[PDB]
């Protein structure tokens, strides 16, 4: 399912680390905070967790946080007036692809593509893919972009599992 | 492809069952029957133990890794697993080498075809084999001496869902030479001399049983097989040390798995011996 998708694309790390932006991140794609300070990240983390983690957390915990982030993700996608119509017209699969794009690029970032969303809502896949392939997101991470896009056109998990 | 993953699941399940079944058979036959108890079959017992640990501990998790296209067992068990793997292979080659040497010193002693070592010496030798094997496998792996310094390998190490073996050129070369090549050359030379001797005898006057020469042919078969299975793999290691990525990962994995499949060939090779055959058919209620 979707959890598997994200679990693959982003990846899962047991110990605190800095992401591609240099910000503090742990578990699957969970942002502790944006700051060079490890102490601020520790505060954020402990606030998200039950007790002091020192920066090390259990797989289970990581999954808990991932769930919180997915919840918050879905809520965000629903509240956004631009994204809402598109997400409602997409089947569970493409919905998952979308939730992926929102995990990586965030609400605003995803709302960045007007025509992509427009056609996704119009059930026109190929053209949409052609639009997403010329994007910045695709250029930055051509692998995840290619997989997600392929997921949009195919509407299947065949891109993440053979 | 779920259809593909199931097919592979069935194939590799048949593989694992074959390995476990066979080596278990060998060990049981060797341990139960007093007629089958000799230094040679003690070494064979060590070998079948190595291949057994290969069957239960390693192959299944590798299969799971390839099928699921990812590692679900966590870094800890990834590392320990690799340790188990290298340990097994090393112990195996060392065992075969020891066997070769034993046969050499046994054929050529004034009393011929007789091996000078009693039982408690053999056990000691095996124990030492496993000790130095785990010494050249676990230590380097548990001390993280193999680990590469590039960002890819580091990401794969810190990643719990990623199990991949990345080795700095140094570890690749050193470990592949010490754990494989040297004892290989040793075995080859020694056993070649053993065949030369066997031929210098068989043409000589009576009497020395042919069954023993057939046995030398059998052992020769075990060794030949092992070397032929693992050779392509250990060659490619040095290949990637010289020029890396000159060979596809898939191919690497393939040769790797050839080496794996080798672990189940021994039980079928021991059938050459009338003794092991009678024993086998005995345990099977035939
Ligand atoms: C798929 C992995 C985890 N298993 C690798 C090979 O089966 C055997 O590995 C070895 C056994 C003995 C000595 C060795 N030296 C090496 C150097 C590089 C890679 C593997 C080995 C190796």
């Amino acid at each position: 399912n979707i959890f598997e998708m994200l679990r693959i694309d982003e990846g899962l790390r047991l110990k605190i680390y800095k992401d591609t932006e240099g910000y503090y991140t742990i578990g699957i794609g969970h942002l502790l905070t944006k700051s060079p300070s490890l102490n601020a990240a520790k505060s954020e983390l402990d606030k998200a967790i039950g007790r002091n983690t020192n920066g090390v957390i259990t797989k289970d915990e990581a999954e808990k946080l991932f769930n919180q982030d997915v919840d918050a993700a879905v809520r965000g996608i629903l509240r956004n007036a631009k994204l809402k119509p598109v997400y409602d017209s997409l089947d569970a699969v493409r919905r998952a692809a979308l939730i992926n794009m929102v995990f990586q690029m965030g609400e605003t970032g995803v709302a960045g593509f007007t025509n992509s969303l427009r056609m996704l809502q119009q059930k026109r896949w190929d053209e949409a893919a052609v639009n997403l392939a010329k994007s910045r997101w695709y250029n930055q991470t051509p692998n995840r972009a290619k997989r997600v896009i392929t997921t949009f056109r195919t509407g299947t998990w065949d891109a993440y599992a053979a | 492809d779920e259809v593909w993953v199931v097919g592979m699941g069935i194939v590799m399940s048949l593989i694992v069952l074959a390995i476990v079944f066979g080596n278990v058979l060998v060990i049981t036959a060797i341990a139960k029957f007093e007629r089958l108890q000799t230094v040679t079959n003690y070494f064979i017992t060590s070998l079948a133990c190595a291949d057994l640990v290969m069957g239960l501990a390693v192959v299944p998790f590798g299969a799971a890794h390839i099928l699921t296209k990812t590692w679900t067992f966590g870094n800890f068990w990834c590392e320990f697993w690799t340790s188990i793997d290298v340990l097994c292979v090393t112990a195996s080659i060392e065992t075969l080498c020891v066997i070769a040497v034993d046969r050499y010193f046994a054929i050529t002693s004034p009393f011929k075809y007789q091996s000078l070592l009693t039982k408690n010496k053999a056990r000691v030798i095996i124990l030492m084999v496993w000790i130095v094997s785990g010494l050249t496998s676990f230590l380097p792996i548990q001390m993280h001496w193999y680990r590469a310094t590039h960002q890819e390998a580091i990401n794969c190490y810190a990643e719990e869902t990623c199990c991949d073996f990345f080795t700095n050129q140094a570890y690749a070369i050193a470990s592949s030479i010490v754990s494989f090549y040297v004892p290989l050359v040793i075995m080859v030379f020694v056993y070649s001399r053993v065949f030369q001797e066997a031929k210098r005898q068989l043409q000589k006057i009576d009497k020395f049983c042919l069954k023993e020469h057939k046995a030398l042919k059998t052992l020769g078969i075990i060794m030949g097989t092992f070397t032929l299975c693992w050779l392509p793999f250990f060659i490619v290691n040095i290949v990637h040390v010289i020029q890396d990525n000159l060979i596809r990962k898939e191919v690497y994995i393939l040769l790797n798995w050839i080496g794996y499949v080798n672990s189940g060939f021994n039980p079928l090779i021991y059938c050459r011996s009338p003794d092991f055959r009678i024993a086998f058919q005995e345990l099977l209620c035939l």
